[PDB]
């Protein structure tokens, strides 16, 4: 379950960067988190998935609920698949909120000239 | 949807009532609910168990008010098996403990006695 090394694949000058070639070095780390943490007596401490789940649902209703809608927002980072980017936009829709964006996002320019930010 | 909103054991009672009564309709003959007679005890006063030795009750663990307020977790907490134990056995043993084999009970059932005449 851990990784040794990482190549380059001979696709086209076969090269990686820093990142790539060293950073894969966070997935053994052992300061990564396994289980999920929720608020006791003011405190993280650790509990189940569904438990914590459960909770994040209800926080959501209810921030929902009192302020109405388009009052959650999702910052979601870039680093996540096509499929959970969908999930999240999904799940902002049945949260009733607009706000779905990332704090690594600039404003965007080539939509408004081309039509596509691509 | 017969009776009205009622508790849920109520409901559970109605369900196994229903389900006594259409296994009887499927075996083809149909046989309303028949409640049995029972010998039972109404004379009983507390002096009648004052020599017994009085036991505490179970606690009941209960979130704090704060911080069960803002959060959809159980409030109470279940038992633990010593508790359990020591709870179960404050119990007084009301009832016979020959009712499984007792003759009598089962002939007063099987015949329409009227015992308060
Ligand atoms: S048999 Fe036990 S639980 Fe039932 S009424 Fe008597 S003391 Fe209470």
């Amino acid at each position: 379950n851990l990784i040794f090394d990482v190549s380059p694949v001979q696709s086209n000058e076969g090269m990686l960067c820093a990142f790539g070639r060293f950073g894969i070095k966070y997935v053994n780390d052992k300061d990564r988190i396994l289980a999920p943490l929720i608020k006791v007596n003011g405190e993280l401490s650790k509990t189940t998935f569904d438990q914590a789940l459960i909770e994040t649902a209800k926080k959501l209703q209810a921030i929902r609920a009192s302020y109405g809608k388009d009052s959650i927002a999702i910052i979601a980072s870039q680093r996540l698949t096509n499929e959970e980017a969908l999930l999240l936009t999904k799940l902002a829709q049945k949260l009733d909120t607009t706000v779905i964006g990332s704090f690594d996002l600039r404003e965007s320019v080539l939509d408004r000239i081309f039509g596509l930010n691509a | 949807a017969v009776t009205g909103p009622k508790i849920a054991i109520e409901a559970i009672a109605q369900g196994k009532n229903a389900a006594r009564v259409i296994d009887s309709y499927l075996r083809g003959k149909l046989e309303p609910i028949k409640e049995p007679y029972y010998v039972k005890q109404e004379d009983l006063t507390p002096e009648d168990f004052k020599d017994r030795e009085r036991k505490p009750r179970v606690p009941l663990k209960v979130a704090n008010a704060e911080e069960r307020k803002n959060n959809f977790r159980e409030i109470t907490s279940t038992m633990t098996e010593k508790e359990a134990i020591a709870e179960a056995s404050r119990c007084l043993e009301c009832g016979c403990m020959d009712y499984f084999e007792c003759q009598l009970y089962k002939y007063v059932n099987q015949y329409d006695v009227d015992p308060q005449r």
